[PDB]
């Protein structure tokens, strides 16, 4: 399995950056992902999360109103818009496959892949 | 008004009348029989159609399917207050079974979605 | 893991069922108002991956058709013409005139007293008959072979007995499942089945002995019964191609309609014009040898490589049984056949045949029909598509024949009606 | 049409085509045959909604519930039930345990909609 | 307690046995008219009964509250003597000539409450 995300770079605040990650090796639309932040200096912070199908999202309460998660399972990507970028979201932004479920199959609530990062900064 | 008393009303006029006329749904002597039989199945695939698009139980019932421009391009003014339904019915007749087709999968969509959001825990 | 029950409606779930089938079609005897316009787009659903077994000699389809073509049949002679009045002592003489030998005794002219459009006025009239209808009471004084069993009703001259095909079709919350796995020997696992609304269309021909205008085995000859050691069972043999038989009734005929009383005639076979030839079918003789040379190999195929297979004519019994009975433009022929099957396996071919008048359709005891008489000259062409054989160092096959639910078999076999049970349960981690 | 097409699915590649089969269930003597068949599958769809109702399941195609699973009804994990199985082979797996998970059902829609009736009676 | 066993009950002793009720209402040409016309009938009495339970907003339900308030002239009696003393079939003879009255007042509420609904479902 592989994830290679792609984007990224320096936007002054109150721009916009979109990211994106490729999925191989595995079959894209089985899994739930998600994206996690690392600050440059601290530890790992969860951002947000995606269904299989797309249809669910969910936020961490700090982007809950900047941020759009986006999957398109005939290109095996994701993608994550980030609008009003401020200081705090500098970050490694590393793209992760896992953490919700399908309702039919076992349940994860953990991340089973995870990509290298893109480095955003503020 | 009674049954079929707003028929000739606008359409936001009308609207308010539907449990008046949703009541009114439900040997020689077969000929009887097959006319009860059909009224039921008839008020059957409306209801059974209502349900697969989660709107069982309701006389007005709200979804999440645009509505396509293509379809009828007018102001909500020009239905609601001077058109009355069977007017409406004539102008977007070819239409209809797109809108049906569109409800349905919406619904399915909508269903899975529900699903996926009772086994979060 | 915290597992919960998840209620599904619309399971792609179905057990076996017995129900009421409705008919679908494109004055008639079958043909009837009762039934519905056909779907003129059928559809069929290939289900992959699906595995359902069949079982040809249980399937309520057959028992279905047979109860409502005999009924439709009842139904179509009740409003006709009855002929109780004809049962009347009749003075008959044979017909000698350009009669060849194998008509010589074969048809009678037998003159007798009727009632006319008066109840008071009798009326001395005559009619032509066949040997088979007439029996011998007391030389010149015969009575219908009906006389002493049951009323007979005339069938109507403008209703035809010409087969139609009828499409079963299932009611909702039903459906048909179709085998489409060649070479299904009509017992077992069927891969390879599909869901239809409804049957090809099925023409209820009635036949005994010879299967007519049925459907043809996509790739080998099929033999099938419910238990091909028990020789009580019959096989049903289905051929790859049609034997195409050319069967005749050369004599040019009039008719003859005789008042019996107010808006009620019988019928009366007239003069016959030209000469007098009897009734006969020529089978393809290059032909047949070729079906049999097949239905030899996959008979040895159950009964061994080294097992001699000889085919031979029917036993004794009824007319009905002992000959191939069919429905030829009308008449009904019985012809021997026994030119068919008499040889053993290690131009055209005739076949006589006999044409009867007083029917009595269905193994029943009464309810006997009079078919009148078709004027001019008659030839049918059918496929044979198909043997009803029972088994007797040397097995030997005869034509069987009668129970008619045979023939329904031979092309139901590929259906099976279930019905849909669109609920069940499943575990899932969703709590409401 | 596409009337059982998913029936040699698997169950979790199926239970998406659940509006195909479900809206596929909707001379006197050949009158009455026909009014028969007519009214036998109005009875079975009513009594296949009802019993949906009472479970509090009406109106839907997919009803989450509150009863728990039994091992002993199918001692199997969700991966074999929705990606190798089919709804056939559940169907006959689990037919000897159909009554006593609909009973359940039951119960614990009677206890569920009385327990509402309390809640909406506070205040 | 089977079909109707509640029948001679309390009102609270009753209204918990309602599906056993709610299971029994659903389950030679002139026997056939016959029977026909039974299952027909059991048919369309069902219905009338959930049609009207759906315009009132209890579809689904065998237990629904709703939004019209008692009134004191329809019955002037507290719920200990309703509910722990009187049976159903008491109940159903002293309200039966208000039984039109308090249908359409449910047939109403429905009415408001679902363009209630539809215009709060309209906001942004
Ligand atoms: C296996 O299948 C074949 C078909 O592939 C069947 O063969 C047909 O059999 C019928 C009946 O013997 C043949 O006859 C046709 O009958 C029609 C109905 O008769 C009408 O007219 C008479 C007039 O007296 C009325 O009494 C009667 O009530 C009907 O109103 C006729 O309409 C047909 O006429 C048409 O075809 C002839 C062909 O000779 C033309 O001359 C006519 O002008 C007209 O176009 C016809 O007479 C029919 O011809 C047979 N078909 C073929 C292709 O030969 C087999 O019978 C069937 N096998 C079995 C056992 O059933
Ligand atoms: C029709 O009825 C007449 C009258 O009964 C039959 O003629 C009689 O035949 C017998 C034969 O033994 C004679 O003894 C009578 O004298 C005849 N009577 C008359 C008036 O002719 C006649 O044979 C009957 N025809 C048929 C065909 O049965
Ligand atoms: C009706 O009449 C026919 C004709 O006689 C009877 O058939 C005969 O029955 C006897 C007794 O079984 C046989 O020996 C004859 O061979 C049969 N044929 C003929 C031509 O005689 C028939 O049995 C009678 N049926 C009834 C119910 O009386
Ligand atoms: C069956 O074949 C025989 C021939 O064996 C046909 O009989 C011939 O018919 C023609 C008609 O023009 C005559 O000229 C011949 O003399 C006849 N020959 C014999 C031996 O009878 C018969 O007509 C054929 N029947 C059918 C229905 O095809
Ligand atoms: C059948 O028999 C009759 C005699 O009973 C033959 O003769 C004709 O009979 C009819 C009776 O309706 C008379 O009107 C005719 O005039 C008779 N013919 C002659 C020449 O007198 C009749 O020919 C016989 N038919 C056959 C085919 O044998
Ligand atoms: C019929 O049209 C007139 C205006 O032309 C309107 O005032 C009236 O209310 C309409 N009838 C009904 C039943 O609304
Ligand atoms: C509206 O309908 C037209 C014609 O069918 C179609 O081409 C177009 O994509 C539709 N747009 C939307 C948003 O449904
Ligand atoms: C519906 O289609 C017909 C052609 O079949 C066309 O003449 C008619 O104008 C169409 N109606 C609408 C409202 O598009
Ligand atoms: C008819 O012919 C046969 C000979 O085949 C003879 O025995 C019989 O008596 C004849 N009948 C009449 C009525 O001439
Ligand atoms: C049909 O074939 C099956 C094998 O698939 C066999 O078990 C069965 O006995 C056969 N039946 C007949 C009548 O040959
Ligand atoms: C077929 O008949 C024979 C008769 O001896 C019997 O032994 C055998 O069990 C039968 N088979 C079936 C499948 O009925
Ligand atoms: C049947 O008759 C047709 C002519 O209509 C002829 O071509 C065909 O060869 C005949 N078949 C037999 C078996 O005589
Ligand atoms: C039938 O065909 C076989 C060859 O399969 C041949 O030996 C036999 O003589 C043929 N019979 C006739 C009557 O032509
Ligand atoms: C019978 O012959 C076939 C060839 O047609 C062969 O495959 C089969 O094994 C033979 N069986 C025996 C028992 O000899
Ligand atoms: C069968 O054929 C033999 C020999 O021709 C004959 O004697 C016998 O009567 C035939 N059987 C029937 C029922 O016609
Ligand atoms: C069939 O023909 C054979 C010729 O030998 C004859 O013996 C037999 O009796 C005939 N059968 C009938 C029913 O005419
Ligand atoms: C059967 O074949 C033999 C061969 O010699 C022949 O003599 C006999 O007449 C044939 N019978 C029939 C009914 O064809
Ligand atoms: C039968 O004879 C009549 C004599 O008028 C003739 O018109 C008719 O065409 C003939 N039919 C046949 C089939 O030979
Ligand atoms: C016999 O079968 C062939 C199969 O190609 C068909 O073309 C022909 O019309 C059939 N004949 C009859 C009379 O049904
Ligand atoms: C049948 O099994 C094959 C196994 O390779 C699978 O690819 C196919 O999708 C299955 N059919 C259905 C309808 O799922
Ligand atoms: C499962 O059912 C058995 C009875 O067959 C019962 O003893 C057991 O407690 C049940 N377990 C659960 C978790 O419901
Ligand atoms: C149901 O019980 C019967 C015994 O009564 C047993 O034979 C059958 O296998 C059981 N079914 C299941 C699915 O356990
Ligand atoms: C009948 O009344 C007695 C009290 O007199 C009560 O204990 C009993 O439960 C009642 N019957 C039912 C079925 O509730
Ligand atoms: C109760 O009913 C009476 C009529 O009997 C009516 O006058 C009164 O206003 C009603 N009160 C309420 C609160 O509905
Ligand atoms: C209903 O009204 C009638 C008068 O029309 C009265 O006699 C009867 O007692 C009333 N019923 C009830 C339950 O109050």
């Amino acid at each position: 399995v592989q994830l290679v995300e792609t984007g990224g770079g320096l936007v002054q605040p109150g721009g916009s950056l979109k990211l994106s990650c490729r999925a191989s090796g595995y079959t894209f639309s089985s899994f739930a992902m998600s994206w996690v932040r690392q600050a440059p200096g601290k530890g790992l912070e969860w951002v947000s999360l995606i269904n299989d199908r797309g249809g669910l999202t969910f936020y961490v309460d700090s982007v809950k109103g900047r941020f759009t998660i986006s999957r398109d399972n005939s290109k095996n990507t994701l993608s994550l818009q980030m609008h009003s970028l401020r200081d705090g979201d500098t970050a490694v932004y590393y793209c992760a496959t896992g953490g919700m479920s399908s309702a039919l199959q076992s349940s994860k609530y953990y991340f089973d892949f995870w990509g290298q990062g893109a480095l955003v900064t503020v | 008004l009674g049954f079929l008393g707003a028929a000739g009303s606008t359409m936001g006029a009308a609207s308010m009348t539907l449990t008046v006329q949703a009541r009114n749904l439900l040997v020689w002597g077969i000929k009887q029989l097959q006319a009860r039989v059909l009224a039921v199945e008839r008020y059957l695939r409306d209801q059974q159609l209502l349900g697969i698009w989660g709107c069982s139980g309701k006389l007005i019932c709200c979804t999440n399917v645009p509505w396509n421009s293509s379809w009828s391009n007018r102001n909500l003014s020009e239905i609601w207050d001077n058109m009355t339904w069977l007017q409406w019915d004539k102008e977007i007749s070819n239409y209809t079974q797109i809108i049906y087709g569109l409800l349905e999968e919406s619904q399915n969509q909508q269903e899975k979605n529900e699903q996926d959001l009772l086994a979060l825990d | 893991e915290n597992l919960w029950v998840t209620v599904y409606y619309g399971v792609p779930v179905w057990k076996d069922a017995e129900t009421t089938l409705f008919c679908a079609s494109d004055h008639n005897v079958w043909a009837t108002h009762a039934c519905v316009p056909t779907d003129p787009n059928p559809q069929e659903i290939h289900l992959e991956n699906v595995t359902e077994e069949f079982n040809m000699w249980k399937n309520n389809m057959v028992e279905q058709m047979h109860t409502d073509i005999i009924s439709l049949w009842d139904q179509s002679l009740k409003p006709c013409v009855k002929l109780t009045p004809l049962c009347v002592t009749l003075q008959c003489t044979n017909v000698t005139n350009n009669i060849t030998d194998d008509m010589r005794g074969e048809l009678k002219n037998c003159s007798f007293n009727m009632t006319t459009e008066l109840r008071d006025k009798k009326q001395k009239v005559y009619s032509l008959f066949y040997r088979l209808d007439v029996v011998q009471i007391n030389n010149k004084e015969y009575r219908l072979i009906n006389c002493n069993t049951s009323a007979i009703t005339q069938a109507c001259p403008k209703v035809s007995f010409e087969p139609i095909p009828i499409h079963y079709c299932a009611p909702a919350g039903f459906a048909i499942l179709k085998c489409k796995d060649k070479k299904f020997n009509g017992t077992g696992p069927c891969p390879s089945v599909s869901t239809v609304q409804c049957t090809h269309g099925i023409k209820p021909v009635v036949s005994t002995q010879l299967l007519l205008n049925g459907s043809l085995a996509e790739e080998e000859v099929m033999i099938r019964s419910e238990n091909i050691t028990n020789n009580a069972k019959n096989i049903l043999v289905q051929f790859n191609t049609p034997v195409q038989i050319n069967c005749t009734r050369p004599n040019n005929n009039t008719r003859k309609s005789i008042r019996i009383g107010p808006g009620q005639a019988f019928y009366a076979t007239g003069d016959i014009i030209g000469d007098i030839r009897q009734a006969h079918c020529n089978v393809s003789k290059a032909t047949w040898n070729e079906t049999l040379g097949k239905v030899v190999k996959q008979l040895r195929k159950h009964f061994g490589n080294n097992t001699i297979i000889r085919f031979a004519n029917s036993s004794g019994g009824d007319l009905e049984v002992t000959t191939h009975s069919f429905n030829c433009g009308g008449e009904f022929f019985y012809c021997n056949t026994s030119g068919l099957f008499n040889s053993t396996w290690i131009d055209s071919i005739t076949l006589p045949c006999r044409i009867k008048q007083i029917i009595n359709m269905w193994q029943r005891i009464g309810q006997a029909m009079y078919a009148p008489p078709i004027q001019g000259v008659i030839r049918c062409v059918s496929n044979i598509t198909g043997l009803i054989l029972t088994r007797d160092t040397t097995e030997t096959f005869r034509p069987g024949g009668g129970d008619m639910r045979d023939n329904w078999r031979s092309e139901l076999y590929k259906y099976k009606v279930v019905k849909i049970e669109p609920l069940g349960v499943a575990p899932t981690r969703c709590k409401r």
